């Protein structure tokens, strides 16, 4: 498998790793799972309600639930603004 | 290990 | 079965 | 870093290494990209204007360049249905 | 490898 398809099944790989059977993420899954995947994002907002602030633009209906698709826009945003910063400096 | 250095500075 | 190319609905983080 | 970080750097760089130093993707990038990081994907599509007929959902600006957010806009679309598949026949 | 051979699976539109 090509690293691109590696990267892929990761991501829908720990989106079920946190999520269950239940096959969704609430707020909690949601604030574990950056927590465990990206705690250096967490810190560097000195705000004990991030998780909530993310949480709310993700959960546009709000139904508590947070599916794949939607998670995968909360991994474009982060990645994405990881690349402007990339291409303003790092190069 | 450079998206790490990226996602540590930067804000919602 | 089907791949259609989603135009997201992006959460927008900064600096930068 | 996480496994997630890992998988977004991947995603990240893939982009870059395809579209070289001028920063975008030409449907020449974008093909040349799928034949190395999708090719059992090329290799399942009847089509022969598979590529041609991506490139056309991609280039909003209809400018002939793909940039990073439509790159992920890709990447999603076939990450999404990989999940779909995953849940419906292998969770 | 399970994206890998999902991947094989699918088709556009």
């Amino acid at each position: 498998p090509s690293q691109m398809e590696h990267a892929m099944e990761t991501m829908m790989f720990t989106f079920h790793k946190f999520a269950g059977d239940k096959g969704y993420l609430t707020k909690e899954d949601l604030r574990v799972l950056m927590e465990k995947e990206f705690p250096g994002f967490l810190e560097n907002q000195k705000d004990p309600l991030a998780v909530d602030k993310i949480m709310k633009d993700l959960d546009q209906c709000r139904d508590g639930k947070v599916g794949f698709q939607s998670f995968f826009s909360l991994i474009a945003g982060l990645t994405i603004a990881c690349n402007d910063y990339f291409v303003v400096h790092m190069k | 290990s450079t998206v790490h250095e990226i996602l540590s500075k930067l804000s919602l | 079965g089907k791949v259609t190319f989603p135009k997201m609905k992006i959460p927008k983080f900064t600096f930068s």
